[PDB]
C-alpha cells in the first residue's frame, strides 16, 4: 500500500458504451485494493475490492476490475454504461487485510454519461409564472447531446448549463438548459446564443 | 453500523478554531480524518488506533486530532483558513473483523472572512410553456434558488406529499450571480418534466423545496435582517388548464 494514481480525472462516454476508469499502484508490499463510488448525495459506497485471491472481481451495478501484478494496476471496466453510472470514482490501496490499516486513496475519476437522445426536436420555449415577480425564464430544451452550450457573453444574464432529465415511465430523456434575466429588455428569441442548430423552433 | 458526524455543512470565519465531530455505534478502535478536494481525492489527515491514540496521516499540518472516547474521533483546526475550506470525511474500522471501512456522509466546510455575509436563498418557480403543451405535450416547470452564499444548498422537488426523482435535473455547479464579486452569491436553477395531462390536473400539487444550511445557534447575529440559518425556503404551483 504506498500509493495510489488515476490516470484520467474524467471521463465522458455515450450510455450503451465501454467504461474503463485506470486505477495503477505502488507498493513494496503485496497490495489490498478497493475501488469506491461517491454519488452526488451520498458518501463512499465499497464498488469491489481485491483481497490475495481471485483475479477478476466482480463488483457491484455491473462493475469488474482485473488485479494485474505485472503492471502494478488495478483497472475498473463495465462494458455498458448506464446514465445512473454517473458519479466520482476512487482507487485504494492498503497494506493488510486488517481494518487496521490505513487506505491511500487516487485523485478521483469523475464519469460523465452521455444520453442517445432518440428523437431530437430542439426548441427554446418561455415560461412566466405570474407568482412571486421578474418571471423572465428562457428554456432550451430537447437538443441533441452534439449541441452544446456557452456561458453568456452579457453579465446582467445568466445562464445554466445542459442538464440531462429521465422521465422513467416514458423512457424518454432530455436536454436541458436554462436562462433568465431581470432585465425588461431581454427576450427568448435571443437568450442563448453560440451553436445553435437551424430547426430550433419558436 | 453507521458512521455518525456532527453536521453536514458548516460556515466559518479565517482566523476561528473549529470542532468536528465523527461518532460511531459499532465500537471501532479506529478512526481515521480525511480531507476530500475536487482533483486530490482523500488525503488523510490524522488516524487513530485507539483511545487517546492519534497519529499523523499525509497532512495533519494546520490540524490537531482527539480521541478521548473510544466512539468520538473530533477533528481540530487550530486557525480556520481559507484553504481548509474542504469536505471533511471520517471513517471507522474494526482491527479483527473483515467488513473493513465505513464512511460518515461528510460534513462540507466553507471558510470566509466576511462579515458572515451568508443568505438563504430566495426561490423562485415558473409554470410550463403553453406552446411546450402543443409541441411536445410534456410539460416542463422550471425552479430557481437566487441570492444565496456559501454554496450550501440542497434542491427536491415535492408532488402530491411524495419527493420524486424521475423527472428532474438540478445544475451539478451553481453560478455566481456576480462573478467579480471575491464573495459572490450562487444561483442554482433545477427543472421538472411530467406529461400534460398531470400538469392539466389541478388536483396535482408542485412544490420546489430547497434547503440552505448556513449558521446554527452559537452563531451571533446583530444585522438588520433575520439570521441566516438552516432552514428551508420554498415555491409551490397546481395543475391548471
Amino acid at each position: 500500500m504506498q500509493s495510489v494514481t488515476q490516470l484520467g480525472s474524467h471521463v465522458s462516454v455515450s450510455e450503451g458504451a465501454l467504461v474503463l476508469l485506470r486505477c495503477n499502484y505502488s507498493s513494496s508490499v503485496p497490495p489490498y485494493l478497493f475501488w469506491y463510488v461517491q454519488y452526488p448525495n451520498q458518501g463512499l459506497q465499497l464498488l469491489l475490492k481485491y483481497t490475495s485471491a481471485a483475479t477478476l472481481v466482480k463488483g457491484i451495478n455491473g462493475f469488474e476490475a482485473e488485479f494485474k501484478k505485472s503492471e502494478t494496476s488495478f483497472h475498473l471496466t463495465k462494458p455498458s454504461a448506464h446514465m445512473s453510472d454517473a458519479a466520482e470514482y476512487f482507487c485504494a490501496v492498503s497494506e493488510s487485510p486488517f481494518g487496521n490499516e490505513k487506505l491511500t486513496f487516487g485523485t478521483g475519476t469523475r464519469l460523465t454519461i452521455i444520453p442517445n437522445i432518440q428523437n431530437p426536436d430542439p426548441a427554446v420555449y418561455q415560461l412566466r409564472d405570474s407568482k412571486s415577480s421578474d418571471k423572465s425564464v428562457c428554456l432550451f430544451t430537447d437538443f441533441d447531446s452534439q449541441t452544446n452550450v456557452s456561458q453568456s457573453k452579457d453579465s446582467d444574464v445568466y445562464i445554466t448549463d445542459k442538464c440531462v432529465l429521465d422521465m422513467r415511465s416514458m423512457d424518454f430523456k432530455s436536454n436541458s438548459a436554462v436562462a433568465w434575466s431581470n432585465k425588461s429588455d431581454f427576450a427568448c428569441a435571443n437568450a442563448f446564443n453560440n451553436s445553435i442548430i437551424p430547426e430550433d423552433t419558436f | 453500523v453507521k458512521v455518525t458526524q456532527s453536521s453536514r455543512y458548516l460556515v466559518k470565519r479565517t482566523g476561528e478554531k473549529v470542532f468536528l465531530e465523527c461518532v460511531q455505534d459499532m465500537d471501532h478502535e479506529n478512526m481515521f480524518w480525511y480531507r476530500q478536494d475536487p482533483g486530490l481525492g482523500l488525503r488523510l489527515i490524522y488516524f487513530s488506533y485507539d483511545v487517546k491514540m492519534k497519529e499523523k496521516g499525509d497532512i495533519p499540518e494546520g490540524y490537531s486530532v482527539s480521541r478521548e472516547k473510544k466512539e468520538r474521533f473530533s477533528l481540530i483546526l487550530e486557525s480556520a483558513s481559507t484553504n481548509q475550506t474542504s469536505m471533511y470525511l471520517c471513517a471507522s474500522s474494526s482491527t479483527g473483523l473483515p467488513y473493513g471501512y465505513t464512511f460518515g456522509s461528510g460534513t462540507r466546510l466553507t471558510v470566509v472572512e466576511d462579515l458572515n455575509k451568508v443568505f438563504p436563498p430566495e426561490v423562485a418557480v415558473f409554470e410550463p410553456s403553453e406552446a411546450e403543451i402543443s409541441h411536445t405535450q410534456k410539460a416542463t416547470l422550471v425552479c430557481l434558488a437566487t441570492g444565496f452564499f456559501p454554496d450550501h444548498v440542497e434542491l427536491s422537488w415535492w408532488v402530491n406529499g411524495k419527493e420524486v426523482h424521475s423527472g428532474v435535473c438540478t445544475d451539478p455547479q451553481p453560478l455566481k450571480e456576480q462573478p467579480a464579486l471575491n464573495d459572490s452569491r450562487y444561483s442554482l436553477s433545477s427543472r421538472l418534466r411530467v406529461s400534460a395531462t398531470f400538469w392539466q390536473n389541478p388536483r396535482n400539487h408542485f412544490r420546489c423545496q430547497v434547503q440552505f444550511y448556513g449558521l446554527s445557534e452559537n452563531d451571533e447575529w446583530t444585522q438588520d435582517r433575520a439570521k441566516p440559518v438552516t432552514q428551508i425556503v420554498s415555491a409551490e404551483a397546481w395543475g391548471r388548464a
